[PDB]
């Protein structure tokens, strides 16, 4: 576990104060509309397992599964582009700290290098 | 008919279906107000206006 | 608040709604006697519910409305033609047994339940207990073979050994001769069939093996044709006993809780009734089956759950 | 019982010529059949298959070989006027190709 | 091309929220117009090809296959709704269900540019036509036909994902236009030479190998009319698309390790097209000359020349277009005598005429003829085997000798002779199984007449 | 049992479980193991019968023994270093010591013995708190000493999880020593990518324990311990038949299903760092419990076996108690896998 | 290390082969249960007192308070084995295969 343990790391936040820097993701973003699917398809479930009319049985409850799942959603897409967000940060970081380890290297053209043909036959 | 109580009565459960409601509200509106303030608050950080 | 383990915890035991005439009580006698009769005036006069014998279609009473479902949904299986063509090669006998052994299952565990919901007695017209004695009945007479009788006990071993038996059995014995008598008296052209020799191996059976059995635990009150009239004195009797010896006084909440978790939830009930042991006569083939659910779910109030039927006039569907 | 289910009888074939001589072979309530036969012919063979076949027949030549043509015929004219060979072997300049300096 | 995805998606609740008697004429409908829809994909640059979005791309190879399967899904619906009159309408519905998932999951893994996403999909189509397979057969082998049509593909498959995962830590990428432009040769080494076979061995079994196609008999076999369709017209040109577009990485490994592929395809070729001769069942000798057919296209893509490839892809559509056409054949026999012995319904020209006229269509067009895309794809790869190797030409010879004696063997056997003077209940032929025959084999003779449409991105 | 006796028993196994969770003094984890041992045993006997008290007494001989291997290696460990904090465990034999004992905990092989017997001993609510919850805390320990721990030693008891708890499942017609040798299998893919990345390791724990938790709350909603009475729901819930084959052909690891997901994943992460063989071995060898679930989904829904004539009877009664969380459950063990990069919120 | 450590886990080793050999009584392995928690004390104290770790003179009480408890819970269970069966024998508890 690479990002466990970390400077400055407060245990059980889920969402550091540093986080909020970064767009929230809209709210027609494409994952959260799969959440919300979800939580349809949880309804839906729920009437069938129940034997109610699976399309229309309740719908204050379809429309109780589908908010929760939203709501969980957007925090949870928000954590997850927050981490790769830190991930990325610090990949920057640390290239640029150790130059020596990732060095600019020779932009040859095709012109000068030399591969090897293989023909077909 | 049914011969028995039912007891998913000829009218709903008032009260739970309510607090159904209720919540889900609750939850689309603080949702709303959550997401506006998150974007005023990455809008204020970058200063981008 | 439907009871469980949270109405347990907070409030409602069972014990505190006994009042000493709980007297679950059983009603035995040979066929065509005025057991009937006599359940009825005993629950009138001790004030206690009356439950009728369960027939075929006793399930079907107890579901959507009482009106009782076709025979080939309920049962497949029938009493007439039982009388008329026992020895029949469809396995009508032992299905008919087995059915009938099962719907006095969910009539013991209604009245259970009630009993232990409520307080109120209930008299019983015959139970699970002494349901064995028509089985004894067709394997003596050749009616059925000898894997019916032990797939009948494997089914009676692991579900009546659950519940409580009742506090009193009450016996009117009838000679068979008078039960002929009565039966052809009677007027039902299939019962002139019975013979001589399936009452009297119905009546070694009942006095043999269940009275015994039943003395161990209950109180066993044996009468006649002639003192089965004065409802009267068998109540007189029934209110001077010494209810002691049986496992009822020694019952916690507990047990009670169980008992009455287990009472209702009829699947859970149910639920070693069909156990997979393939028998011709109780088998049913998956083409067959697949028929009769399809045509069992096309009943108008048999759809969907007991409260989301728009067919039977249903409303606020949408937001239930 | 000497058998071992309680199982239907194997039913036997329905015939869909028997209470309708003109069947088209798609349901058996005649009305919807003669709608499925109806929407099933006008959308395969009217729809689909006539106009599919004239649309794609008239798809235009995004495959670029009329112009390939074209270019061919004006190359073919400039090079051989001038007198130089029809196609050159090498297809790049050897100007801009740096070979290994030495192979020993 | 979400413009083709989104409308399958809504096949979907609109199928499960038809009347009970409306769901076969709406599903047909709309399927038969997402087809004409699909059609639009046939305009292709002849440079590169045409990239909607990130995750989705078409290619000149990509289009025939999509169009196929746009196709083949009306005419499965309409192959299925005579075996299923005495289902339920929920099973009914889930049955359509299965068909437009298997078609989403198609039409979602012809287009995918990346590798993953590709290997993802071609295996999500497992699990509907398992379902279909193992719970709308007839016989009891159905059960051991699906065990095996999951593991042999699984067992040869599972090796693809580690492949794929190496690849994309080591090159970097997996997306198919950064995988060609960066391509580099693969060195002679036995970790290659174990990369080569992971690449490869799926695709191989998908196809199928002479020595790893025993699956498919009983699948073809054990399954319903609109399994086998969908298992011979498009299940089958997976592997095909999946070497031809994986080949582009191995090289130059390919040369060397393609002797023992290339020598098991030819000579079993050669062996299923003998099996053919000697088989008492109908369906099991389709489903042979689909191996031998697919054994030919494996020759070709592994020979690997521009010639090969566009054989390959001549071929597969008209080998998908033409065994589907006899599977529906079959089934219509099998329907009316309800067994699958070849020999029990003989004679049959001079009861149902119109499906003679079918069979020999079908039979002439399953036997190579002239000018139609089966010889067309058939001549491209025998030429471009023979540019690789002359005596090549012997087996290839053979091939076809064997090809038309079992075509007509069957087309004789089934129609011609005298009937069998106790099978009374052969009516006459509906105007449903003559539309599904017009509407199988029309579309050849209007490819035939424009053939650059089917010839793949080589042309 | 009564009611207040049995959610104090249980509140005292989640909080033993707790207890190792956010513990930092070894002697705070071995307390939270013995809480968690001592308030399970009554647990699994809430239905008194012989089977059920071996049963207990088995898994509390294997518990103990467990608990004695994992304080001798804490006490070697603070021999060689006056140290008490769960961390590297630098000294070999100690961290031996540790590793067989969480192992014989888990149930890893060759330790696997005892969970199909006492899964198949005890109730399916019992059977579903052992084979979920009781795998937390050795996790825990496990992830938290993760660097210090071996390789050789762990990979060696994965891949010897993983062969004998699909050849094991190959076998059994009980449904308990189905769902046992499938944990077992499980927890050799959990077990494999340790030493690797734990993020891999939780996102298979969370996957895992949705996928079985979804099982056996549909195999409590259709009581049946058998593959025989698992046969005759079909006639009676045909939607929980349906339900049972795509979550079983879930937890087979097929794709689009979920349960390919922390498959996918781990054999990718082992693949970063130059481990080829053993992610073909895993997933070869995972096609057995794949071909055991396809062989219960062909006894279940796939086809129709005989009934009985007394389901007409069950057939006007419904199911009283309803499990809340089972739609939710079944949704997540299904259609989560377009949600996979979502796994970055684990570390 | 001295020549008591080793004696002491010489000890802790030997019970805990004894612990595994099962011969045929049960009463025999929760006896080996003791001994193998008495050798962990006696190892645990002799570290602790060595190294003079005042606070760590608590520790041997726990494990002994979680001896009892594990003793506690072993005696119960051969209690109702034997109850079943009428003798504490573990060949009895065979009803659950593999
Ligand atoms: C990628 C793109 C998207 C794809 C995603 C996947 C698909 C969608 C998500 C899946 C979850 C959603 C639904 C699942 C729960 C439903 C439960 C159910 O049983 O349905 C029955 C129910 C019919 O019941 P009913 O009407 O109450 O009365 C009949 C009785 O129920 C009488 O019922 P019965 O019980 O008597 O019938 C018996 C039957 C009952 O058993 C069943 O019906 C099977 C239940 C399905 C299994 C659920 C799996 C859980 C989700 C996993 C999906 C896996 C996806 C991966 C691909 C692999 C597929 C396996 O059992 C059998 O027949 C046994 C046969 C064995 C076959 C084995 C196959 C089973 C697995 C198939 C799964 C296929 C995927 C789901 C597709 C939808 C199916 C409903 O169907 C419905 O009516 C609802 C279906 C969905 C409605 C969608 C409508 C959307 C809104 C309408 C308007 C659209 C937009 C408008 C706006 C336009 C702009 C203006
Ligand atoms: C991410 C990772 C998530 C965690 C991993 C998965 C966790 C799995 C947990 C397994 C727990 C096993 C279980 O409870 O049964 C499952 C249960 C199936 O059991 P069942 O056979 O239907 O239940 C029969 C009764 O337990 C029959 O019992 P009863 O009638 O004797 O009991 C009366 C009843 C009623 O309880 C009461 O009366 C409350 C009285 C309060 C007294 C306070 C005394 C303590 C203070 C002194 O108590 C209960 O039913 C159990 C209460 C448990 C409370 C836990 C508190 C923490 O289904 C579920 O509860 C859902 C399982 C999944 C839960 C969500 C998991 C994700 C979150
Ligand atoms: C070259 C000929 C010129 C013809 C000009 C116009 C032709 C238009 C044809 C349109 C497409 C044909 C439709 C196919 C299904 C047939 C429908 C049907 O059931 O008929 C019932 C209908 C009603 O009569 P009935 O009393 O109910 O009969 C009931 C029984 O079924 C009794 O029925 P039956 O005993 O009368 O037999 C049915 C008949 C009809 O069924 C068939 O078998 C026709 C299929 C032909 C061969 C199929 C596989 C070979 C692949 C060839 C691909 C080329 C296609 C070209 C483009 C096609 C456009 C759609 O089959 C035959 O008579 C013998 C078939 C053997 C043909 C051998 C020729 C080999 C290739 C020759 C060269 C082809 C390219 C030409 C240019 C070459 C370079 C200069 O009868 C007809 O109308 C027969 C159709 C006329 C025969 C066509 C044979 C030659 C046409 C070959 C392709 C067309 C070339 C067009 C370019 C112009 C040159
Ligand atoms: C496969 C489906 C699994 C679904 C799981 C249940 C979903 C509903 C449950 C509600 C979620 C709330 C739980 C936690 C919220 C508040 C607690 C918060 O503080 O926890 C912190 C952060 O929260 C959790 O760490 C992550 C919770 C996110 C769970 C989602 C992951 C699911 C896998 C991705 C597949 C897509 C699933 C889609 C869900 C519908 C802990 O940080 P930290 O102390 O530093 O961790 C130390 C241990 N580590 C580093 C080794 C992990
Ligand atoms: C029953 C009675 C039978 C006998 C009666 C017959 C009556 C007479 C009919 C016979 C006609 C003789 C044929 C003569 C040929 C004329 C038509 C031909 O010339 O058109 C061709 C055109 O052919 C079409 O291109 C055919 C396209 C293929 C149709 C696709 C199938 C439809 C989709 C349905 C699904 C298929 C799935 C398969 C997946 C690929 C030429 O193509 P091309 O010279 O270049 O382009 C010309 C136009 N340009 C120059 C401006 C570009
Ligand atoms: C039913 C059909 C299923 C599918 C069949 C797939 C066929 C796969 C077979 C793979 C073909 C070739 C594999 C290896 C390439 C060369 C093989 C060998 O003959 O070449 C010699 C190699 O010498 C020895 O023969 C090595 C191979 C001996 C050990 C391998 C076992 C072969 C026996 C057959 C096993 C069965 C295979 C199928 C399993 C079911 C040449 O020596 P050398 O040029 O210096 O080394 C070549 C490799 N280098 C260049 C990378 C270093
Ligand atoms: C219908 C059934 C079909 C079954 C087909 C299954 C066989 C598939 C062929 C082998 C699959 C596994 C190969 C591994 C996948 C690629 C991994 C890779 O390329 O990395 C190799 C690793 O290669 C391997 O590890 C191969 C090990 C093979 C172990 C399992 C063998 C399975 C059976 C072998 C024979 C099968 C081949 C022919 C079978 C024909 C069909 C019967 C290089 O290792 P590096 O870490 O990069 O280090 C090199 C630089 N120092
Ligand atoms: N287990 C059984 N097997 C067969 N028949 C039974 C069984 N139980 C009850 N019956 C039938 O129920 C009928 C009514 O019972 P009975 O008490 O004799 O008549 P009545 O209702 O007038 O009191 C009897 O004819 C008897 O055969």
């Amino acid at each position: 576990t690479m990002m466990s343990g970390r400077p400055g790391r407060v245990p059980l936040q889920f969402l550091p104060n540093e986080a909020r820097s970064l767009p929230p993701p809209k709210l027609t973003d494409p994952r959260l509309v799969y959440m919300g699917f979800l939580g349809y398809c949880s309804g839906l479930i729920d009437n069938a397992i129940r034997r109610r009319p699976v399309v229309s049985a309740g719908l204050h409850r379809q429309l109780l599964y589908v908010t929760s799942f939203v709501f969980f959603g957007y925090y949870l897409l928000k954590r997850q582009d927050y981490m790769y967000a830190l991930r990325d940060h610090d990949m920057f970081a640390y290239v640029k700290s150790h130059p020596e380890d990732f060095p600019e290297k020779d932009k040859k053209t095709y012109g000068e290098i030399l591969e090897e043909f293989h023909p077909v036959r | 008919k049914f011969y028995i109580r039912e007891p998913p009565h000829g009218s709903p459960d008032w009260l739970k279906v309510g607090l159904t409601l209720g919540t889900s509200v609750f939850l689309w509106i603080y949702l709303i107000k959550q997401h506006k303030e998150d974007v005023l608050e990455y809008k204020r950080r970058n200063g981008l206006e | 608040l439907q009871y469980g383990p949270l109405a347990f915890v907070l409030g409602e035991r069972t014990t505190r709604k006994l009042t000493e005439t709980s007297k679950v009580i059983t009603v035995d006698g040979n066929i065509c006697s005025g057991k009937g009769r006599l359940a009825r005036e005993i629950a009138e006069k001790l004030g206690l519910r009356h439950f009728p014998e369960a027939g075929i279609h006793y399930a079907d009473s107890t579901t959507g409305d009482g009106k009782p479902l076709d025979v080939q949904l309920s049962g497949n299986c029938s009493l007439e033609k039982f009388y008329d063509d026992p020895k029949s090669n469809d396995g009508n006998s032992y299905r008919l047994q087995s059915w009938l052994y099962a719907s006095r299952l969910l009539q013991y565990a209604d009245a259970l339940e009630h009993l232990l919901s409520t307080g109120q007695g209930v008299v019983l017209e015959r139970s699970i207990y002494s349901d064995f004695v028509f089985l004894e009945a067709m394997y003596r007479q050749g009616f059925i073979r000898k894997q019916c009788v032990e797939h009948y006990n494997e089914v009676k071993k692991v579900t009546a050994c659950e519940y409580l038996p009742p506090h009193v059995v009450v016996y009117v014995d009838v000679p068979v001769p008078e039960i002929q008598s009565r039966i052809q008296k009677k007027g039902n052209p299939h019962e002139m069939k019975i013979t001589a020799a399936y009452l009297q191996d119905i009546e070694n059976a009942y006095k043999k093996t269940f009275l015994p059995e039943m003395s161990e635990k209950c109180e066993v009150l044996q009468y006649s044709a002639r003192e089965a009239e004065d409802a009267e004195k068998v109540v007189e009797d029934i209110e001077y006993l010494k209810c002691d010896k049986g496992p009822w006084p020694d019952q916690d909440d507990r047990t009670f809780h169980r008992l009455r978790m287990l009472v209702q939830n009829k699947l859970e009930v149910l639920n070693y009734t069909t156990i997979p042991v393939y028998l011709p006569e109780i088998t049913i083939g998956a083409h067959q089956s697949d028929r009769v659910f399809q045509k069992f779910t096309e009943l108008p109030g048999r759809k969907y759950s007991p409260g989301y039927n728009e067919d039977v006039g249903d409303k606020w569907i949408w937001l239930k | 019982p000497t058998i071992r289910l309680q199982e239907d009888p194997d039913p036997e074939d329905e015939n869909l010529y028997e209470k309708n001589p003109d069947s088209h072979g798609y349901d058996k309530d005649p009305i919807v059949d003669l709608w499925n036969m109806r929407v099933v012919f006008f959308f395969g063979f009217s729809i689909v298959l006539v106009l599919g076949s004239t649309f794609v027949a008239y798809l235009p030549d995004y495959r670029m070989q009329e112009w390939a043509r074209r270019e061919a015929e004006r190359l073919v004219k400039y090079r051989e006027a001038n007198g130089l060979p029809l196609m050159e072997s090498n297809c790049f300049d050897p100007n801009k190709i740096q070979l290994p300096e030495d192979e020993d | 091309m979400l413009k083709i995805i989104i409308p399958t998606t809504m096949l979907l609740p609109m199928t499960w929220m038809s009347k009970h008697n409306m769901i076969w004429i709406n599903a047909t409908v709309h399927s038969l117009l997402i087809s004409l829809i699909s059609l639009s994909l046939l305009n292709q640059l002849g440079e590169n090809s045409l990239n909607f979005s990130l995750t989705f791309f078409s290619d000149s190879l990509s289009a025939p296959l999509l169009v196929l399967t746009t196709w083949l899904l009306p005419l499965m619906l309409m192959a299925s709704q005579s075996h299923l009159s005495k289902e339920t309408t929920t099973r009914k519905k889930l049955y359509i269900t299965m068909l437009i998932l298997l078609q989403l999951f198609l039409i979602m893994t012809f287009t995918a540019t990346e590798l993953i996403l590709f290997y993802i999909l071609f295996e999500a189509t497992l699990v509907p036509t398992l379902i279909i397979i193992t719970r709308w057969g007839n016989q009891t082998e159905r059960l051991n036909a699906g065990l095996y049509f999951l593991f042999y593909t699984l067992a040869g498959s599972l090796p693809l994902l580690v492949a794929l995962v190496y690849i994309q830590n080591t090159t970097g990428s997996l997306n198919f236009l950064i995988i060609h432009y960066w391509s580099h040769p693969l060195s002679n080494s036995w970790s290659n030479i174990f990369m080569w076979l992971a690449c490869i061995m799926a695709f191989m079994v998908k196809m199928p190998l002479y020595g790893l196609h025993l699956w498919l008999p009983k699948a073809h076999v054990e399954a319903p009319i609109a399994g086998s369709m969908v298992l011979a017209a498009v299940l089958l040109k997976l592997g095909g698309y999946g070497m031809m577009r994986i080949t582009t990485i191995l090289n130059p490994l390919t040369n060397y390790m393609a002797y023992p592929f290339l020598m098991l395809s030819m000579w079993g070729m050669i062996m299923t097209s003998s099996i053919c001769l000697r088989q008492t069942d109908l369906k099991s000798l389709i489903a042979y000359s689909s191996v031998s057919h697919m054994a030919l296209v494996i020759v070709a893509i592994m020979i690997q020349t521009p010639w090969s490839f566009m054989g390959a892809t001549a071929l597969m559509i008209a080998h998908g277009l033409t065994s589907s056409m006899l599977f529906c054949l079959a089934n219509t026999n099998y329907e009316r005598v309800h067994s699958r012995t070849m020999i029990l319904a003989r004679g049959l020209q001079t009861l149902l005429p119109l499906m003679a006229t079918w069979w020999l269509v079908a039979s002439l067009t399953n036997l190579a003829l002239p000018p139609s895309i089966n010889l067309i794809g058939e001549l491209f790869i025998i030429t471009a085997s023979f540019s690789w190797s002359n005596i090549t030409i012997i087996l290839m010879g053979m091939n076809m000798m064997i090809t038309a004696l079992y075509s007509l063997y069957m087309l004789i056997t089934t129609q011609r002779g005298k009937y069998t003077h106790h099978i009374n209940n052969i009516k006459p032929s509906f105007t449903r199984e003559n539309a599904l025959m017009a509407l199988h084999i029309l579309p050849l003779l209007l490819l035939t007449l424009n053939p650059k449409m089917i010839l793949g991105p080589l042309y | 049992m009564n009611p207040i006796i049995y959610t104090t028993l249980i509140m005292t196994v989640m909080s033993g479980t707790m207890l190792v969770m956010i513990s930092s003094h070894w002697l705070l984890i071995w307390i939270g193991f013995e809480m968690n041992l001592l308030a399970m045993i009554p647990v699994l006997m809430k239905n008194f019968n012989p089977r059920a008290t071996e049963a207990a007494t088995k898994y509390f001989l294997t518990q103990a023994t467990a608990s004695m291997m994992l304080m001798m290696a804490i006490i070697i460990n603070l021999l060689y270093s006056g140290q008490w904090t769960i961390t590297k465990m630098f000294n070999p034999v100690a961290m031996t010591m540790m590793t067989m004992a969480l192992a014989m905990k888990l149930g890893l092989s060759p330790f696997h013995f005892w969970v199909p017997e006492v899964t198949q001993g005890i109730s399916l609510q019992a059977g579903l708190l052992l084979l979920t919850w009781q795998k937390l805390a050795p996790l825990s320990v496990l992830c938290q000493i993760s660097q210090s721990i071996n390789p050789n030693l762990m990979l060696t008891m994965a891949m010897l999880s993983i062969l004998i708890g699909g050849w094991g499942g190959l076998n059994q017609t009980q449904l308990r020593k189905i769902m046992a040798y499938s944990s077992i299998a499980h927890m050799g893919w959990m077990t494999a990518v340790l030493p690797y990345n734990t993020t891999m390791t939780i996102l298979n724990l969370l996957i895992y324990i949705t996928m079985t938790l979804a099982m056996f709350m549909l195999l409590i909603h259709s009581s049946a311990t058998t593959t025989l009475s698992l046969s005759h729901t079909w006639n009676k819930m045909p939607v929980i038949t349906s339900l049972m084959m795509v979550t079983l052909l879930s937890m087979g690891g097929l794709p689009p299903l979920s349960g390919f997901m922390p498959k996918w994943m781990i054999i990718q992460e082992m693949t970063k760092n130059e481990s080829i063989i053993m992610p073909t071995l895993m997933a070869m060898t995972a096609l057995l419990n794949l071909y055991f679930y396809m062989r219960l989904a062909y006894s279940s829904s796939l086809t129709m076996f005989p009934s009985t004539n007394n389901m007409k009877m069950k057939w006007q009664f419904e199911h009283t108690k309803q499990m809340k969380l089972l739609p939710t459950m079944i949704v997540l063990s299904t259609l989560v896998l377009p949600m996979t990069p979502a796994l970055s919120s684990l570390n | 290390m001295p020549l008591v450590y080793m004696n002491i886990i010489m000890a802790f080793a030997i019970a805990l082969a004894g612990l595994l050999m099962y011969r045929s009584h049960l009463m025999s392995s929760l006896l080996c249960l003791e001994g193998m928690m008495l050798s962990l004390f006696i190892m645990s104290t002799l570290i602790i007192l060595n190294t003079h770790f005042t606070l760590a003179n608590m520790m041997p009480i726990i494990l002994l308070v979680f001896a009892a408890c594990e003793a506690a819970l072993g005696l119960s269970l051969l209690v109702m084995v034997s109850n079943t069966y009428g003798t504490d024998y573990v060949q009895n508890l065979n009803l659950l295969q593999c």
